[PDB]
């Protein structure tokens, strides 16, 4: 696809849920989280 | 409902008559020797009208402000031909990118053209489709065909 499918405006799988958007002002970057990853014991 | 009113321009009017001249002045033979959209070097233009639409407008303008403020305040704005099957949903809804054809050599867009007899030959699909309903003719002079005359935001234009 290059666009949402006619009368949508995203598109949601599950191959777990992932969304997508073929517009990037259809999103907002509200937070910006600076992390990593933990070792488990 | 639709916010669309269509103005009929008087054939008297210079708005019909530049429309008009740009129409037919902009007739060229074509590569397929008038294969898809037929054989012709004029049109009998039968009816101008303004299509008047506010929603539709004020969508059209905020995003050629955007795309003006991201090429050095230039929208690149032009007067272009469209033509395709869908003429009566895209004077009322506005052109919509999701029912593009993929299978376009510059991928999913919405195609415009400077020449008239380009458009024309998308009127009734790629290639002219199967001409006309009714005589199943892509040369048919009898039926009446729809271009769109639009106002285009091209902004930074990539060459292919
Ligand atoms: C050799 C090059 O090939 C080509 C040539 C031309 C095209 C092409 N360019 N634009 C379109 C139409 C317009 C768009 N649809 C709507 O704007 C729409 C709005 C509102 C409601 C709708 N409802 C249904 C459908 N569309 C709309 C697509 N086309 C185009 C696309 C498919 C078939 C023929 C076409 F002319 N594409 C490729
Ligand atoms: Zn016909």
């Amino acid at each position: 696809m290059a666009h949402s499918p006619p009368g949508h405006h995203s598109v949601t799988g599950r191959p777990l849920a992932e969304y997508v958007i073929y517009r990037g002002e259809q999103a907002y970057p509200e937070y910006l989280i600076t992390y990593q990853i933990m070792r488990p014991e | 409902g639709s916010g669309t009113i269509l103005i009929d321009l008087s054939p008297d009017d210079k708005e019909f008559q530049s429309v008009e001249e740009e129409m037919q002045s902009t007739v060229r033979e074509h590569r397929d020797g008038g294969h898809a959209g037929g054989i012709f070097n004029r049109y009998n233009i039968l009816k101008i009208q303004k299509v008047c639409n506010k929603k539709l407008w004020e969508r059209y303008t905020h995003r050629r402000k955007e795309v003006s403020e991201e090429n050095h305040n230039h929208a690149n704005e032009r007067m272009l031909f469209h033509g395709s099957p869908f003429v009566n949903a895209i004077i009322h809804k506005g052109f919509d990118e999701r029912h593009a054809y993929i299978g376009g050599m510059f991928g999913a867009g919405i195609y415009f053209a400077e020449n008239s007899s380009k458009s024309n030959q998308y009127v009734y699909g790629i290639g002219g489709g199967t001409g006309c309903p009714v005589h199943k003719d892509r040369s048919c002079y009898i039926c009446h065909r729809q271009l769109l005359f639009c106002r285009v935001t091209l902004g930074k234009s990539f060459l292919q």
